[PDB]
RNA sequence: AAGCCUCCCGGUGGAUGGCUCGGCUCGGGCACCGAAGAAGGGCGCGGCAAGCAGCGAAAUGCUCGGGUGAGGCGCAAGCAGCCGUUGACCCCGAGGUCCCCUAAUGGGAUAUCCUGCCGGGUUUCCGGCUCCCGGUUUAUAACUGGGUGGGAACCCCCCGAACGGAAACAUCUUAGUAGGGGGAGGAAAAGAAAUCAAUUGAGAUCCCCUGAGUAGGGGCGACCGAAAGGGGGACAGCCCAAACUAAACCUGCCGAUGAUAAGUCGGUGGGGAUGUGGUGUUACGACCUCUAGCCUGAGGUUGACCUCGGCUUUCCUAACCUAUCUAGCCGAACUCCCCUGGAACGGGGGGCCAUAGAGGGUGAAAGCCCCGUAGGCUAAAGAUAGGUGGAAAGUGGCUA
RNA sequence: AGCAAACUAAGUACCGUGAGGGAAAGCUGAAAAGAACCCCGGAAGGGGGAGUGCAAAGAGCCUGAAACCGGGUGGUUAUAC
RNA sequence: GGUGCAGAUCCCGGCGGUAGUAACAGCGAAGGGGGGUGAGAAUCCCCCUCGCCGGAAGGGCAAGGGUUUCCCGGCAACGUUCGUCAGCCGGGAGUUAGCCGGUCCUAAGGUAGGGCCUAAUAGGUACCUACCGAAAGGGAAAGGGGUUAACAUUCCCCUGCCU
RNA sequence: CCCCAUGAAAAGGGAGUCUGGAACGAUCCCGGGAGACCGUACCUAGAACCGACACUGGUGCCCCGGUGAGAAGCCCAAG
């Protein structure tokens, strides 16, 4: 029941709010995470680890950094692009284009809100 | 420095003296004009919102 | 009620010469009390005061000390000087 | 040499093509704000802050509940610092503060600024201060309690043109238009026949399709112009003055009871015989009064009379329950092999979901990567609607 | 073009004593990786050599037409439209 | 269907030719020598000299402007040329009153509320009450010497005066 | 001296004459205290105002040794 224009669409996602932009970070879990933990998806947060699963340094997994909620993009440590001067800078990947490898389990509100999301007994 | 359920403990006459307190503190901050070099320039804007606590708890006192 | 100190090269000069303190205060123009405002803030006596406003949005007060108090300890005090 | 024509390269320039968080038209919802100070404006507030937006000396935000879960400090990426896992930012609900002008309202402002008189605590500060109405107090003194302005369009009422057309122009038309003044609402206005039409019929008002450019008006010129009836949409009806009664009546404040409501009881004040309350409002007749005669329950009296139990109209809201709204949440199926490529969302091969193949995003053209979609679920607190619940008054029918 | 207003402030800037009138202006790239360093220059998103990127019409940034101007190719020119 | 342009003294945008041309004279002023700074001086700075105004080209203060004022640093644009300079550009600052003026009074004049009028008012107004109307009119009381880069009958010192 | 010109009004000042009241009491000397609020920088013009402009216009008012009647024309101080 909400509109289809696709002005309509686009002016939702650039203008989101801070309590929605999580659902822009949004990946696929792992098969094995998915195993122990009864769901499919999850928002991404600092701490997790992640692999590419598309682009040019396909296959590449590491840990991530930085996060940017506004436009939802990740940067992962060791995937980096050198300056002209020689410092480097983090290359940002988007969150579709990520699979979760493991998480940061230590939040206590990300936990049982991950139970409220039918994990399956504990 | 964030106060904010001690406040509902003091008295009406303890309150009028710690916002005196704040409000000398905050005169004194006011030399970041002197270019004196404020370390941290957060604390201008932390002190003005313990004032508005205060005078918020205050009111509560159906002063 | 006071706002802020002024400590310009003008007002750096009065504190030493002339035993007076340069303030901003609000200009509620209905004024009795800024004579009892610092003499209660710093615990001073104030002899003469004369008041002004600035081109650009301030109320501005030359407030005197007597002789038996220095303006130079308010300033230091306040980490003016 | 001045040069001349053609193409190439460059400059200058900003057309063409492609793009789009902007407009434009329709449908559907929803619909008043203000003396408890509105709408509109002016000045302020950020560590460095000029503008916009947000906010008001508690000023880039204060408090309490609910949702959410790791970052946050707007457009806006700097220097520096801080807030947050004791749950921040953000979203919803409820509160606090809320400068000056402004209907502006103690007095004045060609000063968005000045300046009083009473009452209260008492630095600050906080209340009261034209035209009417119902009261108090000695009588023009003083005091208690109660319309004004705004809104894009729509609506009701008064005042009220010319241009133009008539192939000129004055009656006429344009037009009760444009415009002016006053008054509202979420709708206004109208509205229960002193109506229509025609062999004795219909039955309050309003809107749509018609009747119809018909009847009819007019230098009978240009031109202007109905109603009844037919088909539909919605489709309600009361209440007073009067006859008969004649204080049986209304209302402010205080106490009790009642869910702080309506109401009941008690005490004080203002009204009211120049009429408060009851009955009663329609037409080959209606209503009222008297006399005579026939018709639920209980009781008394002399088949007859009278008194208490159903019905009609009106007043009321709290507790409880139910549904909806203000928010968020669940939601299928490939990121498999080879080639091109900066990057597959492309080509070739293989598979899967579908009550979902609307649309969007992602390094190219994606049902299966992510948001969403078809389809489902949610609220401590407010808001709305319904149910449940409490009370007051007035009361026979028929025939002559 | 679409409302006058797609943008650093639209009834904003600006014009009028006033009632009032009323503009202009979009686009780097997937990612700033926004060109380190060396020579010239007073300086200049200035010149040259480099380097980044699939690709520099690289900040005056998509594509980049014509008019106009400069350089070059091929014909031709001071006895005649 | 908002559908085909060479014309509308068409509308808007860009660009030619005139042309590196006119103008930068006229209103009664004028420069020269030596030195400096700077990447760069007819034009900015220092010294000497020469010329012009002298009932205005000097001094003091309004309405109006609104930061143009003062210090430091600049030169892409701005100034009829140049510019190292500036009323321009960037960063900091600056206006002090019992005695000065407003504030008060009334003038010519106006307004609000009542009355009277108006179909009505945001309309008229002879009358009543109140208020408004002058920074050159009326209107209690101060002078000197000094002090800043920028204020001074306003700050300091001495001597005063009014209610 | 002149007019068929007769040439502002108020707040605010001072004094006088009376009436009432108290016996303490100054318009004279000495000492002490108080006197809100708002304006104040700068130009004021052949470059700061209005005229589209750093416009030969307009807006200004008040003031200023020799020769000579002179605020004229000519020459020169202070600036």
């Amino acid at each position: 029941m909400i509109s289809s224009k696709p002005s309509k669409q686009r002016k939702l996602v650039y203008n989101l709010p801070n309590h929605l932009r999580y659902k822009l970070l949004t990946a696929r879990l792992s098969e094995d995470l998915e195993k122990q933990y009864g769901i499919k998806r999850i928002s991404i947060r600092k701490g997790d680890s992640v692999k590419l699963m598309r682009g040019s340094q396909v296959g590449y997994e590491g840990k991530v950094v930085e996060v940017d909620r506004k436009r939802g993009r990740v940067a992962i440590e060791g995937l980096t692009k050198k300056k002209a001067d020689g410092t480097p800078v983090y290359v940002w990947v988007h969150a579709s284009k990520v699979i979760i490898t493991k998480l940061d389990t230590g939040d206590k509100e990300r936990m049982d809100a991950i139970e409220r999301k039918r994990k399956m007994r504990e | 420095p964030l106060e904010v359920d001690e406040l509902r403990k003091m008295d009406l006459k303890q309150l009028k003296e710690r916002l005196n307190e704040l409000e000398m503190q905050l005169l004194k901050l006011r030399v970041e004009s002197r270019m004196g070099t404020l370390k941290n320039t957060a604390s201008i804007k932390n002190t003005r919102k313990d004032i508005a606590r205060i005078l918020t708890v205050i009111g509560e006192k159906s002063k | 009620i006071i706002k802020e100190f002024l400590a310009t090269e003008k007002a750096v000069k009065l504190i030493e010469s002339q035993n007076t303190l340069t303030i901003i205060v609000n200009r509620n123009t209905t004024k009795k009390d800024i004579k009892n405002e610092v003499e209660k803030l710093f615990s001073v006596k104030v002899e003469k005061i004369n008041t002004l406003i600035t081109p650009k949005g301030e109320k501005k007060a030359y407030v005197k000390l007597k002789q038996e108090y220095k303006a130079s300890d308010v300033a230091h005090k306040l980490g003016m000087l």
